[PDB]
């Protein structure tokens, strides 16, 4: 913040709900709690300029957890190949994936 | 002001009632034994799981079994 | 990057309760009393490891304890328990307040016999 | 799926009644019958012209009061908190501020219709 | 989520476009602003529900409150311009050219 | 089967409304020292059927200046909304069990007003405009306090679910804890249904007929069907919220029948009032509400926020 | 006389009793002789789905007790 | 620097008040009758209403 | 306005920016923006004349659109990074839109056509607030995100506004519009130096405020609002001419006066960063400002314009309007270069 | 009366929530095994489907970290049928 | 059901398109009512509840007041609908077809990206706490009474100041 009134006075008007890893009602952690925590603890201390290069792995994991682009790519590719193989006639959907399974408790 | 209050009581009873009820809404919570118990009850209600904590051998108060005497007791809620 | 390490279908096999939600509710309180150490060890495993693949051996002990508990009930207090959880199942939200008498019967039966 | 089914059933019932009402009756359409109604005499002017609203101020004030309603509607879940004192103080401040705004408007003649 | 966010961003874009190009009535411009408000609230709501971030669900309601306050101010300004000129046409709002 | 349940919930409600019309006419006649409908069928039972057939066989007008789309849509919306609102009401088991049933009721009721607004604007007639802009003020009046009253009463229920009120009133009516609010809620229902002493959107005396002046035949009949169904609905909501029937998990029939008795009582009281009182003016209504109920309503909401705390009687959630 | 008002009121009373009684009966009929299990929380949904998978008929109302 | 357009421009008013072409107030003209429930059948009260 | 309205409205105008500069959360900065926007309008439309209403409407529409664009930026940044603050990894388009919308709020070109009209419409004592106090919040929002801004976009806007303000100043005869255009030019400098060293952006903001407030109070003194009107101060109030001349020249930016320090230091930083072309062009075009200030100086202080018969009674009557703050700010703005090192 | 009745309801709610807490460990283990079985079935099928696609690592994670990441419903029910997927998406929202 | 959410979002887009084209304010209000309903449905389908219902309520109230204002001020002898103006009609159809074609283009260029019509409905919900109890959005919103009181303070002040501002603008 431009003027650090809150840090100066020791109060926390709005600094406690900045990210997904902050305290949630009834201790229900948000999606990607672990990833965000890792990224932020990695990036503490070192400046932003250094973090942008030295916490990149953590940030990449975090964005993957939150948006999930690569997961969508992977599932799309798997189901695309499934469709191609099925149209060719070289694959069958197993019983458990088809609709009849031995349902587990 | 006895005169103005007495007149208000008859000519604008609605506002007299509203202001009186608002005043009571503020006054009573401070003046009441039971107020402390609301937060205790809401803390008693167990929405989430009680997470066990590993016994390092030097934790003397937290019990080992739920039926052990040690630990918080809701007798106060039972006979509030 | 690395191949995930899912456990095999064989090691994800264990004898399972196969008893309905009403039954579990009716048996909950005594099942929370007895079978405490086992469940609590498994729960600590879950929370400490954070990896579901690393607590399977303890979860199966949880299942075994549940089976033992229910086998004991079936052996001794079976009929009162059936009455109790029938009455519970009938209720819309499986509320205890509706079946207290049958609850008293079951509780007395277990207290004396077991 | 049940709510969608029942709402669509209601829609279809209403629309079916309308269609029956429009295709069953025997009709005769002519200009004098169709022309608008105004106590037996022809319209001195169309009804699309500006129509002054004499309660515009109260109408706008309704917007803000309804948003206050929105702010207050979480109270039933709020009371299930642990910070009961904080919740009480905040709700009391909110409602008292509501009352003060209404009182100022009243004393300033906001609610008296404009002539 | 992805398709929904794309369509919602397009909706906000269209409402912004509608606001930027006028069409005589100031009331319609106010309505376009109000529609952008709707789209933004929906964006925030879906984002929070997707992330299970219940600490950020207090914020869409603040968006609604402040958007309502500004909309009320806009309506009052419409009332004043109407009192001045007899209509809400934006053409009449051209005095300050000089 | 769900469709059979839908039929059992719709058809009886519509018939009950149909005969609410007859009951109104006969009660008013007797209170005014006349007998009312009693020649069409035995004791006038067939009067609603004759009326409905006549209305749906009369030619539906389509006035030239009107906007056909809205002029046709509005009645459909009125009937659809009035019928829909009966969906989640526990009697004692709701057909559809909604967690936020009260908010759903409020949303549907609020959208109800748009039927009147759009019909009046689409008529493109001066009396139609008068009716529509009177309905606007009627809404601006009741809507401010309806939400607060529901909040205050639900502050003893702990959740917006309707079914929870069945348990809330297990050992007592909510009327006793909140009789001051019950009265304000009753007047608010009187206003919302647009009925006397608050029937200012269709007041025959002032506007030949309001929003419905240009409507005729079946399109017209839908408006009145929705009006009377809404009367029954709102009195049912009052009966469920306040004046809780007797619920015992052993017999839901007891709840159903007791609810019927009380709902008929209140619906009869609506007509009682209609015949007993004059008509408010459409600025006096707003003044009444804003300057009498709202000052009291806010104080009562404050007090009912305080009550669960200083009495340590927080409602349970779930 | 005021008695002649009451035929219409009786028709009403019947027509408004049918909804609730029918709903209760049909809910009980279509949910295995037991009132419909309300799912007002993910916990209740999970319990119902567990029963659905356990029953083996893909029905949540079918209850398996100690015998299973 | 006057140009083609700016010739018709005029200096702004000293006080910000600007003399405006009068806005005639056109009250609506309702026909409270003849056929009205309150007109007693034969009155064409030509009401001139504002709001 | 009754006292309670004055208290609440002025307090909200003061609150908004303070919230913006003391909020760590983007939604709360947006809340501060909305506070300022809502609260200013009644002060603008206080007069209730036809021009005032139109000025208030223009302000409302423009600022509402800007606020919505900023809110879109905030929401999309949330969608991306699960947080309420802009990070180095934030998508570039989000920052571009934020800069663009805060530019619209600030009045920078090419989103500058709205400011002159509103300033012309509104009275002077509110023109001061509009051209001073309402810029602190948006510029604070930018400064809090300075390391991530786009040099190309910022320099383009800055040079555009310098050129546009300089050219617009010449034509106008109205003092209110002249001060609007001066505002545009100085903001152009501020944003030009923002991405490189925001300390100098804040220095320029301070000096511009400290120079504009005295000038606005000078205009308020005799409600002067035109070149012709201000030309009569040699008769109505001779004393002020010296400081008015000095202050206009400073705003223009002549060396001995303080106005040089902002421009000189900013040019120095830009040259350090190798921004030679933009620095040269901005310095060159900042001289039209001196031209259309020198015309004012000629009209008021150096030449004596024709007066009226009735000014004699203005002479007769007494005056008690100039404040202490006028003298303090005017001297401390036009006689402080020798203390420049302490300022930067 | 409302105070006393509400207090009674609070006690009953605590009792029911305690029953849930007592039973939760069993449900957590069952869910663990079920989700792991679903994941491994998916892996087997993926092994067959993507046998000959040029460059595919069958069990490759999309995450650098080796920590366990809970599987989201898309992964869990992706290869199953539209019925199961739509159940996972709407079973609770669309009521019971 | 697979296309449920995408259809709702497209309907929202169409309602917003109509609003942008800006017919008479009456039709604008009607269009925004439909759009608010569809948005509430989208939020409901995304696991929300209180937020969707609140948007619907507040928007119904807002459009009520707006309609009242339009009948008085924003009115014309011949209000223009969407279809009345041929340019509006043509651009309505153009916008609909343009969005259809843009959807196709984005799908083709990025088979998986902003839009995944193939695989649509497979990513609506990501995670859910299966055995939880307190996960309802009303709880998060009510948090303003405990953990985010600053939000309440600022919003309440906004409404309070709104009262005075509105009165003095309308004086
Ligand atoms: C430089 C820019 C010059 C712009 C032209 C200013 C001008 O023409 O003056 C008005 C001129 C009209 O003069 P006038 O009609 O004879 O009456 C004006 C007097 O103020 C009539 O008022 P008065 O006679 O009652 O008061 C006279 C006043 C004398 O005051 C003045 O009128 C002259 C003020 C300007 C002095 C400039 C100093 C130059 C600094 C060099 C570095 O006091 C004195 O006689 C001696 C006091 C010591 C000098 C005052 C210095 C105080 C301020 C210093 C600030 C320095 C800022 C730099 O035109
Ligand atoms: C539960 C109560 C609510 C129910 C609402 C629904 C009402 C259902 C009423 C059932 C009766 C259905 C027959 C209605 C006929 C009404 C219109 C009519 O009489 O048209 C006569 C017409 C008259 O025939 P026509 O056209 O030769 O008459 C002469 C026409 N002119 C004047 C133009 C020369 O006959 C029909 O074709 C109607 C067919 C109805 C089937
Ligand atoms: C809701 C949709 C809002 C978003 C924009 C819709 C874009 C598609 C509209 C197609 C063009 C319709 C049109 O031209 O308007 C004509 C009409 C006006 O028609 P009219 O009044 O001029 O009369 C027509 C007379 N004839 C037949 C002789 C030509 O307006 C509408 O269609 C809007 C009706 C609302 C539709 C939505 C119903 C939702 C249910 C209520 C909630
Ligand atoms: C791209 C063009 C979008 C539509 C252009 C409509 C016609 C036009 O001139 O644009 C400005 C328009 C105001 O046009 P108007 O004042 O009514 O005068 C018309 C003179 N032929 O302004 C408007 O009508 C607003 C147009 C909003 C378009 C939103 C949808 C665009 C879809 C592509
Ligand atoms: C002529 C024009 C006629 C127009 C008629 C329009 C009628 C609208 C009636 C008013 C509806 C406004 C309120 C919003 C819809 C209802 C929201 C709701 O009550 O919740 C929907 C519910 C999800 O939540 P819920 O099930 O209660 O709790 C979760 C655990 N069960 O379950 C659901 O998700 C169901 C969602 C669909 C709700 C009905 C949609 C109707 C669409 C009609 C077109």
């Amino acid at each position: 913040p431009f003027l650090d009134i809150q840090k100066k006075l020791g109060i926390s008007l709005d600094r406690h709900f900045m990210f997904l890893s902050a305290e949630q009602p009834y201790k229900n952690a948000a999606r990607c709690h672990a990833f965000e925590k890792e990224w932020i603890e990695c990036a503490h201390g070192i400046g932003g300029t250094r973090a942008k290069k030295e916490c990149k792995i953590e940030f990449d994991d975090f964005e993957e957890c939150l948006l999930r682009y690569k997961t969508m790519r992977r599932m799309h590719d798997i189901k695309k190949q499934r469709e191609k193989l099925m149209k060719e006639g070289k694959y069958t959907p197993p019983p458990h994936h088809s609709g009849r399974e031995e349902p587990r408790p | 002001i006895s005169a103005f209050l007495k007149n208000a009581w008859a000519k604008e009873p609605v506002l007299v009632v509203s202001f009186s009820v608002w005043g009571l809404a503020i006054i009573m919570p401070m003046i009441s034994p039971y107020t402390k118990y609301a937060s205790m009850i809401n803390k008693a209600t167990p929405y989430n799981y009680p997470v066990p904590v590993r016994d390092d051998g030097n934790m003397p108060d937290v019990p080992s079994h739920p039926q052990d005497p040690l630990g918080p007791s809701l007798d106060w809620l039972k006979n509030l | 990057p690395g191949i995930v390490e899912l456990p095999t279908l064989e090691e994800l096999k264990v004898e399972e309760v196969k008893v309905s939600s009403a039954v579990l509710k009716a048996a909950a309180h005594h099942y929370g009393a007895q079978c405490d150490k086992t469940n609590k060890e498994f729960m600590l495993c879950r929370w400490e490891e954070k990896d579901p693949r690393r607590c399977l051996k303890e979860g199966k002990l949880v299942n075994g304890c549940a089976l033992n508990f229910f086998r004991q009930i079936k052996s001794h207090c079976a009929e009162p328990f059936t009455e109790y959880w029938t009455c519970l199942d009938y209720s819309n939200m499986q509320l205890f307040r509706h079946c207290r008498q049958q609850q008293a019967k079951f509780d007395q039966c277990v207290l004396d016999k077991l | 799926m049940n709510l969608y089914t029942v709402i669509f059933i209601n829609i279809l019932l209403s629309l079916t009644l309308i269609l029956v009402a429009f295709w069953l009756p025997q009709m005769n359409l002519y200009s004098e019958k169709a022309n608008p109604y105004e106590c037996g005499f022809d319209p001195t002017s169309s009804a699309r012209l500006p129509f002054s609203m004499k309660f515009f101020l109260v109408a706008i004030t309704f917007l803000l009061f309804d948003l206050e309603i929105a702010l207050l509607l979480p109270l039933p879940w709020a009371i299930q908190t642990i910070k009961t004192s904080t919740m009480m103080i905040m709700a009391f401040i909110l409602v008292t501020i509501l009352s003060l705004g209404l009182a100022y408007e009243w004393t300033q003649k906001g609610l008296e219709w404009t002539e | 989520m992805p398709s929904t966010f794309f369509n919602l961003t397009m909706a906000f874009s269209l409402s912004l476009l509608g606001t930027l190009m006028f069409r005589s009535h100031l009331m319609s411009t106010l309505l376009c602003l109000e529609g952008m408000v709707l789209s933004l609230f929906i964006m925030t709501s879906v984002t929070s529900l997707n992330s299970n971030s219940m600490s950020s669900m207090p914020i869409p309601i603040t968006i609604l409150v402040f958007a309502a306050c500004e909309a009320a101010v806009g309506l009052a300004l419409l009332v004043k311009v109407s009192n001045t000129y007899g209509t809400d046409y934006v053409q009449n709002l051209n005095l300050l050219q000089c | 089967m769900f469709f059979i349940n839908i039929l059992t919930l719709l058809v009886p409600i519509l018939i009950a409304m149909a005969f609410l019309t007859l009951v109104e006419r006969k009660i008013l006649g007797y209170m005014q020292l006349r007998k009312g409908p009693n020649i069409v069928g035995p004791y006038g039972i067939l009067q609603p059927f004759a009326d409905a057939m006549k209305l749906f066989m009369k030619e539906p007008m389509r006035p030239l200046t009107t906007s056909m789309s809205l002029f046709i849509i509005a009645p459909t919306l009125s009937l659809t909304l009035a019928l829909s609102l009966w969906v989640p009401l526990p009697m004692p088991h709701p057909l559809i069990n909604l967690n936020l049933g009260i908010l759903f009721i409020l949303a549907t009721s609020s959208l109800s007003v748009y039927s009147i607004l759009w019909s009046g604007w689409a008529s493109n007639s001066k009396y139609s405009l008068f009716g529509a802009l009177r309905a606007v003020a009627q809404t601006i009046s009741y809507e401010v306090t309806m939400a607060i009253i529901l909040l205050s009463v639900l502050l003893m229920n702990g959740s917006y679910s309707l079914q929870t009120l069945i348990t809330t009133q297990e050992h007592m009516w909510l009327l006793l804890p909140a009789w001051p609010m019950a009265m304000m809620w009753f007047i608010s229902t009187l206003a919302e249904t647009n009925r006397a002493p608050f029937d200012l959107t269709e007041g025959e005396s002032e506007l030949v007929s309001g929003f419905n002046v240009e409507y005729a035949a079946g399109p017209f009949a839908l408006f009145f069907m929705a009006e009377y169904t809404n009367i029954i609905l709102m009195n049912a909501l009052t009966t469920i919220i306040f004046l809780g029937p007797l619920y015992y998990i052993n017999l839901p029939e007891l709840y159903s029948t007791n609810f019927m008795m009380e709902a008929l009582l209140l619906s009869s009281t609506f007509l009682w009032i209609r015949a007993s009182y004059p008509r408010f003016r459409y600025d006096q209504l707003m003044h009444l509400l804003w300057k009498n109920f709202l000052p009291l309503t806010l104080a009562l909401c404050m007090w009912h926020i305080s009550l669960p705390i200083f009495t340590a009687g927080v409602p349970p959630y779930m | 006389m005021w008695f002649e008002i009451l035929p219409g009121l009786a028709i009403m009373g019947v027509c408004l009793v049918i909804p609730g009684v029918s709903t209760a009966y049909i809910h009980k009929f279509t949910n295995g002789g037991k009132e419909k299990r309300v799912a007002r929380v993910q916990y209740q949904w999970y319990l119902m789905e567990r029963d659905r998978r356990i029953s083996g008929v893909n029905r949540y109302y079918v209850s398996k007790g100690l015998e299973n | 620097y006057p140009s083609k357009e700016t010739a018709h421009w005029k200096p702004p008013p000293w006080n910000d008040v600007d003399i405006l072409k009068e806005k005639a107030v056109t009250n609506m003209t309702l026909n409270f009758g003849p056929q009205h429930p309150a007109a007693h059948g034969v009155l064409r009260l030509v009401l001139e209403l504002s709001g | 306005m009754n006292p309670i309205t004055l208290a609440i409205i002025y307090f909200t105008i003061f609150l908004g920016p303070v919230i913006t500069m003391s909020s760590t959360n983007l939604m709360l900065m947006w809340v501060g923006l909305e506070f300022s926007l809502l609260a200013i309008i009644p002060m603008l439309i206080n007069k209730k004349n036809p021009r005032s209403t139109e000025a208030a409407t223009k302000y409302f529409v423009t600022q509402a659109t800007a606020s919505m664009i900023i809110l879109l930026a905030i929401v999309l940044n949330y969608k991306q990074l699960g947080t309420w603050m802009f990070q180095q990894q934030t998508n570039g388009l989000i920052l571009n839109m934020t800069l663009m919308a805060l530019s619209m709020k600030l009045g920078l070109a090419p989103f500058h056509f709205w400011l002159p009209e509103v300033t012309q419409g509104i009275p002077l004592h509110m023109g001061l607030i509009l051209l001073t106090w309402q810029k602190i919040a948006p510029l604070s929002i930018l400064i809090q995100i300075y390391p991530l801004l786009n040099s190309t976009i910022i320099l383009m806007l800055a040079i555009t506004s310098i050129f546009m303000g300089a050219w617009g100043g010449l034509n106008q005869t109205q003092m209110r519009k002249i001060m609007a255009y001066s505002s545009i030019a100085h903001m152009g400098w501020m944003l030009a130096i923002l991405p490189y060293n925001p300390s100098l952006t804040l220095l320029n903001l301070m000096i511009y405020i400290i120079l504009t407030a005295p000038m606005f109070m000078a205009l308020m003194l005799n409600n002067s609002m035109t070149i012709n009107s201000i030309s009569l101060l040699w008769n109505k109030t001779p004393a002020m001419l010296t400081m008015i001349s000095l202050m206009l020249l400073s705003l223009g930016g002549l060396p001995p006066l303080t106005g040089f320090l902002p421009k000189w230091i900013i040019i120095t930083e830009l040259m350090k960063n190798n921004c030679l072309i933009m620095a040269t062009l901005m310095a060159m075009m900042a001289l039209l400002n001196l031209f259309f200030y020198t015309r004012l100086i000629y009209s008021t202080s150096l030449t004596m314009f024709p007066t009226n018969n009735n000014s004699k009674m203005m002479t007769h009557q007494t005056k008690t309007k100039p404040n202490l703050m006028f003298s303090t700010l005017a001297i401390m703005s036009t006689m402080t270069l020798p203390l420049a090192p302490q300022l930067i | 009366r409302m105070m006393r009745w509400n207090q009674e309801r609070r006690r009953l709610l605590i009792e029911d929530l305690e029953a849930r807490i007592a039973l939760m460990p069993l449900f957590q283990a069952e869910k663990d095994r079920r989700t792991l079985q679903i994941l491994r079935e998916n892996l087997e099928e993926e092994a067959i489907i993507m046998k000959d696609v040029p460059n595919w690592k069958v069990g490759e994670s999309v995450f650098h970290t080796t920590r366990w990441v809970p599987p989201l419903i898309g992964e869990m029910y992706g290869l199953r049928t539209k019925e199961e997927m739509s159940n996972a998406n709407f079973g609770f929202t669309w009521y019971t | 059901m697979n296309n449920y959410i995408f259809v709702l979002s497209s309907l929202f887009l169409v309602g917003c398109l109509g609003l942008a084209l800006k017919p008479s304010p009456i039709y604008g209000g009607l269009g925004l009512i439909v759009s608010g309903f569809v948005g509430c449905l989208m939020v409901l389908g995304f696991g929300g509840s209180f937020l969707g219902l609140m948007v619907f309520l507040i928007y119904l109230g807002g459009m009520l007041v707006v309609f009242g204002y339009t009948t008085a001020m924003a009115t014309e002898e011949y209000p223009e609908t969407w279809g009345s103006n041929w340019l509006i009609l043509g651009f309505l159809v153009l916008g609909v077809i343009m969005e259809v074609f843009l959807i196709c283009v984005l799908n083709y260029y990025d088979e998986v990206g902003v839009i995944n019509l193939d695989g649509l409905g497979d990513w609506l919900m990501y995670e859910v706490d299966d055995v939880g109890v307190m996960l309802e959005g009303g709880i998060g919103v009510a948090a303003m009474y405990s953990c985010a009181t600053w939000m309440m303070v600022v919003a309440g002040w906004s409404l309070f100041a709104g009262i005075f501002i509105i009165i003095e603008i309308t004086r």
